[PDB]
RNA sequence: AAAAAUGUUCUAA
RNA sequence: CGUCGUCAGCUCGUGCCGUGAGGUGUUGGGUUAAGUCCCGCAACGAGCGCAACCCCCGCCGUUAGUUGCCAGCGGUUCGGCCGGGCACUCUAACGGGACUGCCCGCGAAAGCGGGAGGAAGGAGGGGACGACGUCUGGUCAGCAUGGCCCUUACGGCCUGGGCGACACACGUGCUACAAUGCCCACUACAAAGCGAUGCCACCCGGCAACGGGGAGCUAAUCGCAAAAAGGUGGGCCCAGUUCGGAUUGGGGUCUGCAACCCGACCCCAUGAAGCCGGAAUCGCUAGUAAUCGCGGAUCAGCCAUGCCGCGGUGAAUACG
C-alpha cells in the first residue's frame, strides 16, 4: 500500500512516497505545482515515471527540507525513482541505463584559503 | 553626533576655567587640551588657547560657533600645497 | 518646506558660516577637499575633479 | 623553510595531546596559562633531570602533572623531598591539589626531545657538531629505532657563515602518518649565538 | 618599547576602554584570539606542540 | 534522570558514554541509548607565518563532541553506583532529573 | 542598487535596517 | 587540452521541446546561473513565433539556427613567422556552437525593448536568412572565400 | 624553417 | 614562513669504469598524474620524495532516538501539538564499498581502449601532506638569540597630535553605467557557525537607526533568522532616467570617559562621475567560472567593499 525512494542531491534530502492513485503530487503538504510554481525545471522531478508508463499510475506525498529548490527537484527525481525499483526490481532496466538510480554526487567545492572562491583567483598583477 | 541622552561634552575642568573667569569678570587665557569638548554658551568672548599636538593655537569664540568642538579652530595638520 | 532658490540659499549660507568662523569643515570647503572624513591621498576626485596629473619621481639609469 | 611539525601533523593518529582535559569556553585559557606556567617551571626544574613529556591532566580541582623523565631519581630527591619541594611549589602555582607524577622512560636514546639536547648541550660544551650529529645518530639505532635524523642549524663551529647541518640513517617517512616519529627540539646557546638541534626518531609504523 | 607594554597592558587601565589583549606566552597585541590568551602565532606553536587540548589540524 | 557528557576527545567521549549505559543496565530499569548530539566545531584559520605571507594559513579546530544517556527509571541502585564509576580525564559529565 | 542605502537593495547589503528595509 | 580530447559535455533535453539544442540555446541566454529566467526568454519568444507567422516554433528555431551555421571560418597558423588566415572548415560541434553564439549576441543587438521579443525576431529573420546572426555568418564564410589562396596551409 | 639592442664596481657566501 | 614546485625529482651503500673531477645505478624500450610500474642493462640494493595510511563529500549497513525526526492508528486551540513510535530524514561514532577484482580487445609485461555490475571506475571529487636544495628570499617589529649601541635616556608615565595629509602615480577591490534591469508588496528553498554586564523571542514608543519593557536559552531545546538571487503581482518605458548613489546641507541614533582632527548607523534634502572603458592586462576546464545571499575570527564601537569559511542558482568551451 506504500512504496519509498529516499533522494539525495545537493544538501537537498527528499523523502517520496509512492502511493497508488490518480497522479496527484504533494510536497510539504503543498501541492507540487504550488511548490514549484513557475520552476521549469519543476518536470524533470518526475521524469523517472516517463521511463516508466506510470504518469497518473501513482499518487505521491513528497517532503524535502535543506539545499534548494532546484537541489530538492533532483533529490525528487531520484527517490521517485528509487521507489520504483523499490515497488518492483524489474523496473531497473529503463530506469538505471537512464540515469535515474544514480546519485549525482556534484556538491559546492570549498573554498580554500588565498583565493576568493573553490579556483576563482586573485588578479594576478607582475608589479 | 553625541548621543543627546547624554548631556552635551565639556571636560567639566575646562568648565571650571570659564566660570571661576566669568564670576570673576573676566577675562584669561585659556589654555586647553580639550579638543574634544564642546563649545557652549558661556565661552563667548572668550579666547580658549586650543592645542593642535604642536603648539596652543589661540580661538576667539563668537555666538556662531557655539555648537562645535574646540578643535575644530586649531587645525592639526600644516599644509601650504605642492610645488 | 523651503524649496529651489530658498532652499540652496539656506545650504549656502550654512557653508558660508563654515567658512566665515574657521571650523575645520570650513578649512575644508575653502579648499574644495572632502568635510567627512573620507582619505585623500587616493580618490576624493568626485571633491578634487579631473585629475591635474603632474611628473614624478625618477629611477636612476 | 617548509615542513610541517611532525607531532602537529600527528596529533590524533600517533601522538596523543601533552595537555590533555575539557574545559568550556570561558576558562580554556586559564587552564592553559597554568599549564604552560607549570610547563615552563618544570622544563626549568627538571632539565637537569632529562625531562622528556610533561602530561598534564584535569578535572575539577585537582591537576595531575605526570612528568616523563630519563633520570626519575633526580627529580624525586630524598625519597620523595625534591618531589615534595615542588609538589608545593607546583601547588603554590596550581593553588589547586597538584598530584606530581614521575614516568621510567624505556630507551632516552629512543626518546627525540632527550637525544636532541643531548646534542644541543654536547654543542654547547664546544665539540664537533658534524661528530656529534653521528653519534646521535648511532646511539639512536643501536637502541633498536627504525631510523633517525639530526639536524643542526646556526653558526656550526661559530663561523660566520651560518650553515645547517644533519645526519640520518634508517627510514624517517614524515610523509607516512602510521609512521610513529618522535620529534623532539632543543635550542643550544653559545657565545656566537644560538643554534637549533631537531631530532627525528622513526620508532616505527602501527 | 615592549616589556612595559606587556606591562601596562595587563594594569588596571583608567577607562575601560583602552583595555586591549595582549598574547599570554609572547606579548604580541594584533591576531589575539580571546579563547586562549595567544597570538595567532603562538596558537600555531603551542598546537603543534600538542599543548593546546583538543585542537588538531583541520582539513575538508 | 538524564546525563549529557562532553569533551575534545570522541574516543574517550564514547567509552565513557558507554560505561554509564553499561552501568545502569546492571541496575534496571530501562536506559535510553546515547544520542550522538551534533558536535560544535571552533575553526581557527592563521597566517602559517609570523610575517606579511598573508595567502598561507593553517586551519585548525576544537571539535566538542556530544552525548546524551537517559536512564529511564531512576532506581537508586544506579543512583548509588554511577557515583563510583570511572571516566576519563577529557569528559565532563552533567546529570540532570 | 547595494550602494543605495535608500533602497531595499541597500539595507541589504550593509545588513541594516530601516524604513528601507523594515524588520 | 594537452594529453587527451576534450570529452563534449552531454545536456539534458529540455522538458518542453525536449531537445538538446534548445538546452544549449537556452545556456546561451543564460547569465549568472539565472537559467529559469533565460527558460521564460526562451520560451515567451517561442510563443511570439507561434504567434507572429503561425509555426511550430521548434521548426522556426531550428530554421534560424541551420541558416547560422557556418561551414568555413578563417584560423591563424604559423609556418616561418606567419599568422595568416587560413580557411578552415567548422566541425559540426563548433557549427552549432558558433551559431548559439552569434544568435543570442546578435539577437541582444536588435533594438526592441524585451529580450524574448528580441530573441524571437532574431530566430523568424534568421530562419528566413536575415538579419544579425546572418550577416556575421555569411561574413565569415566570405573572409573565407577571400582567403582561398592561403588554403593549401590547411592540416 | 630564425623580428628585437643592452644589464655600472667589488664580493658568490 | 614564502618561493621554485605537488614539479619528479634528489641521493646513499657496496660493486664496476675513469690518472682525476666524476661516471654507472638515476640511462635506454614501453607505461603512468609520478624515479608509477614493466622489460632491458655492470650493476645489486637502500633512503629522502611520489603513491598509501589520515580529514571532508558521494552509496549501503551497524549501533544509537532528545532538544532531532512523523510513515502509520488515537485524539488535536489544528502547531508533530499531546498518545505513541524511531520507520524515514537527520545527528555521529564504528563498519562495508572499487581492487583494472570481471568480460572483450591490444600487449612480452606494466598498462591502455571499451563493455558489465554498481551510488560511485580507472587516483571517484575536494583537503591535509611540499624531496635534496635554490633565492646571502622573508621576519632582530611576534618570540628567541650573538654582537654593536643608549642609561635623570635611544628607558618610563601622561596629555594632545600623527599613523587617516594630497598638485599626483600604481596595485587589490566594492558599486555601477541599466529593461536577462530598477522599484514596492505578498511568497517560497539553504548550509555553516556564534550566543551568560551573550544571543534577543515577543510587546509598546519611534518614519527609522534605536529606546524602553520583557520571556527562552549554560543551548539538534531559546535566539541570531531575514536567507538572497528566486516565485507571484503590480509600477517604471529607454530618459543620465523610478539607471547610478558619489558629494554636500540639515536632523537625529548608538557604542564609548571622549567621535574636531577621525566611528558606524538612521531620516529629510542633495543626486556627481559614469552611456561599458586607450595602449595593455587578469581569473577560471564543472557543481568550476558567473551571480546571489549567510556566518565567524579580531571586536566597546568600527571605517570589512578585506580575510577565512558556508550553502543557493549555475553555464560556456578545449579542434589542437
Ligand atoms: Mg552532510
Ligand atoms: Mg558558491
Ligand atoms: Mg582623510
Ligand atoms: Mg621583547
Ligand atoms: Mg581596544
Ligand atoms: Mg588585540
Ligand atoms: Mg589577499
Ligand atoms: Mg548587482
Ligand atoms: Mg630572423
Ligand atoms: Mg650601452
Ligand atoms: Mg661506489
Ligand atoms: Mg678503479
Ligand atoms: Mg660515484
Ligand atoms: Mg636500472
Ligand atoms: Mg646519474
Ligand atoms: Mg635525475
Ligand atoms: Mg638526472
Ligand atoms: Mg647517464
Ligand atoms: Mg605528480
Ligand atoms: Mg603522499
Ligand atoms: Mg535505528
Ligand atoms: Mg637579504
Ligand atoms: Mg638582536
Ligand atoms: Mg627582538
Ligand atoms: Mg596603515
Ligand atoms: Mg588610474
Ligand atoms: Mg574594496
Ligand atoms: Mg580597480
Ligand atoms: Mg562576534
Ligand atoms: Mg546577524
Ligand atoms: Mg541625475
Ligand atoms: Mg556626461
Ligand atoms: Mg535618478
Ligand atoms: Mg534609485
Ligand atoms: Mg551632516
Ligand atoms: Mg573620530
Ligand atoms: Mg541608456
Ligand atoms: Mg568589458
Ligand atoms: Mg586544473
Ligand atoms: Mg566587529
Ligand atoms: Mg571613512
Ligand atoms: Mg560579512
Ligand atoms: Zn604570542
Amino acid at each position: 500500500e506504500q512504496y519509498y525512494g529516499t533522494g539525495r542531491r545537493k544538501e537537498a534530502v527528499a523523502r517520496v512516497f509512492l502511493r497508488p492513485g490518480n497522479g496527484k503530487v504533494t510536497v510539504n503538504g503543498q501541492d507540487f505545482n504550488e511548490y514549484f510554481q513557475g520552476l521549469v525545471r519543476a518536470v524533470a522531478a518526475l521524469e523517472p515515471l516517463r521511463a516508466v508508463d506510470a504518469l497518473g499510475h501513482f499518487d505521491a506525498y513528497i517532503t524535502v527540507r535543506g539545499g534548494g529548490k532546484s537541489g530538492q527537484i533532483d533529490a525528487i527525481k531520484l527517490g521517485i525513482a528509487r521507489a520504483l525499483v523499490q515497488y518492483n526490481p524489474d523496473y531497473r532496466a529503463k530506469l538505471k541505463p537512464l540515469g535515474f538510480l544514480t546519485r549525482d554526487a556534484r556538491v559546492v567545492e570549498r573554498k580554500k584559503y588565498g583565493k576568493h572562491k573553490a579556483r576563482r583567483a586573485p588578479q594576478y598583477s607582475k608589479r | 553626533p553625541r548621543s543627546l541622552k547624554k548631556g552635551v561634552f565639556v571636560d567639566d575642568h575646562l568648565l571650571e576655567k570659564v566660570l571661576e573667569l566669568n564670576a570673576k569678570g573676566e577675562k584669561r587665557l585659556i589654555k586647553t587640551w580639550s579638543r574634544r569638548s564642546t563649545i557652549v554658551p558661556e565661552m563667548v568672548g572668550h579666547t580658549i588657547a586650543v592645542y593642535n599636538g604642536k603648539q596652543h593655537v589661540p580661538v576667539y569664540i563668537t555666538e556662531n560657533m557655539v555648537g562645535h568642538k574646540l578643535g575644530e579652530f586649531a587645525p592639526t595638520r600644516t599644509y601650504r600645497g605642492h610645488g | 518646506w523651503k524649496l529651489e532658490g530658498e532652499l540652496r540659499a539656506e545650504v549656502a549660507a550654512n557653508i558660508k558660516r563654515l567658512m566665515d568662523i574657521g571650523c575645520y569643515r570650513g578649512l575644508r570647503h575653502r579648499r574644495g577637499l572632502p568635510v567627512r572624513g573620507q582619505r585623500t591621498r587616493t580618490n576624493a576626485r568626485t571633491r578634487k575633479g579631473p585629475r591635474k596629473t603632474v611628473a614624478g619621481k625618477k629611477k636612476a639609469p | 623553510g617548509n615542513k610541517i611539525h611532525p607531532i602537529g601533523f600527528r596529533l590524533g593518529i600517533t601522538r596523543d595531546w601533552e595537555s590533555r582535559w575539557y574545559a568550556g569556553k570561558k576558562q580554556y585559557r586559564h587552564l592553559l596559562l597554568e599549564d604552560q606556567r607549570i610547563r615552563g617551571l618544570l622544563e626549568k626544574e627538571l632539565y637537569s633531570a632529562g625531562l622528556a613529556r610533561v602530561d598534564i591532566e584535569r578535572a575539577a580541582d585537582n591537576v595531575a602533572v605526570t612528568v616523563h623523565v630519563a633520570k626519575p631519581g633526580v627529580v624525586i630527591g630524598r625519597g620523595g623531598e625534591r618531589i615534595r619541594v615542588l609538589r608545593e611549589e607546583l601547588a603554590k602555582l596550581t593553588g589547586k591539589n597538584v598530584a606530581l607524577n614521575v614516568q621510567e622512560v624505556q630507551n632516552p636514546n629512543l626518546s627525540a626531545p632527550l637525544v636532541a639536547q643531548r646534542v644541543a648541550e654536547q654543542i654547547e660544551r664546544r665539540f664537533a657538531v658534524r661528530r656529534a650529529i653521528k653519534q646521535a645518530v648511532q646511539r639512536v639505532m643501536e637502541s633498536g629505532a627504525k631510523g633517525a635524523k639530526v639536524i643542526v642549524s646556526g653558526r656550526i663551529g661559530g663561523a660566520e657563515q651560518a650553515r645547517t647541518e644533519w645526519a640520518a640513517q634508517g627510514r624517517v617517512p614524515l610523509h607516512t602518518l602510521r609512521a610513529n616519529i618522535d620529534y623532539g627540539f632543543a635550542l643550544a646557546r653559545t657565545t656566537y649565538g644560538v643554534l637549533g638541534v631537531k631530532a627525528y626518531i622513526f620508532l616505527g609504523e602501527v | 618599547a615592549r616589556k612595559a607594554l606587556i606591562e601596562k597592558a595587563k594594569r588596571t587601565p583608567k577607562f575601560k576602554v583602552r583595555a586591549y589583549t595582549r598574547c599570554v606566552r609572547c606579548g604580541r597585541a594584533r591576531s589575539v584570539y580571546r579563547f586562549f590568551g595567544l597570538c595567532r602565532i603562538c596558537l600555531r606553536e603551542l598546537a603543534h606542540k600538542g599543548q593546546l587540548p583538543g585542537v588538531r589540524k583541520a582539513s575538508w | 534522570i538524564r546525563i549529557k557528557l562532553r569533551g575534545f576527545d570522541h574516543k574517550t567521549l564514547d567509552a565513557s558514554a558507554q560505561k554509564i549505559v553499561e552501568a545502569a543496565r546492571r541496575s534496571g530499569a530501562q536506559v535510553s541509548g546515547p544520542i550522538p548530539l551534533p558536535t560544535r566545531v571552533r575553526r581557527f584559520t592563521v597566517i602559517r607565518g609570523p610575517f606579511k605571507h598573508k595567502d598561507s594559513r593553517e586551519h585548525f579546530e576544537l571539535r566538542t563532541h556530544n552525548r546524551l544517556v537517559d536512564i529511564i527509571n531512576p532506581n537508586r541502585k544506579t543512583i548509588e553506583q554511577l557515583m563510583t564509576l570511572d571516566l576519563p580525564t577529557g569528559v565532563e559529565i552533567e546529570i540532570k532529573t | 542598487g547595494k550602494g543605495d542605502r535608500r533602497t531595499r537593495r541597500g539595507k541589504i547589503w550593509r545588513g541594516t535596517y530601516g524604513k528601507y528595509r523594515p524588520r | 587540452a594537452r594529453r587527451r580530447r576534450a570529452e563534449v559535455r552531454q545536456l539534458q533535453p529540455d522538458l518542453v521541446y525536449g531537445d538538446v539544442l534548445v538546452t544549449a540555446f537556452i545556456n546561451k541566454i543564460m547569465r549568472d546561473g539565472k537559467k529559469n529566467l533565460a527558460a521564460r526568454i526562451f520560451y515567451d519568444a517561442c510563443k511570439i513565433i507561434q504567434e507572429k507567422t503561425g509555426q511550430e516554433p521548434l521548426k522556426v528555431f531550428k530554421q534560424a539556427v541551420e541558416n547560422v551555421k557556418p561551414r568555413m571560418e578563417v584560423r591563424s597558423r604559423r609556418v616561418g613567422g606567419a599568422n595568416y588566415q587560413v580557411p578552415m572548415e567548422v566541425s559540426p560541434r563548433r557549427q552549432q556552437s558558433l551559431a548559439l553564439r552569434w544568435l543570442v549576441q546578435a539577437a541582444n543587438q536588435r533594438p526592441e525593448r524585451r529580450a524574448a521579443v528580441r530573441i524571437a525576431h532574431e530566430l523568424m529573420d534568421a530562419a528566413e536568412g536575415k538579419g544579425g546572426a546572418v550577416k556575421k555568418k555569411e561574413d565569415v564564410e566570405r573572409m573565407a572565400e577571400a582567403n582561398r589562396a592561403y588554403a593549401h596551409y590547411r592540416w
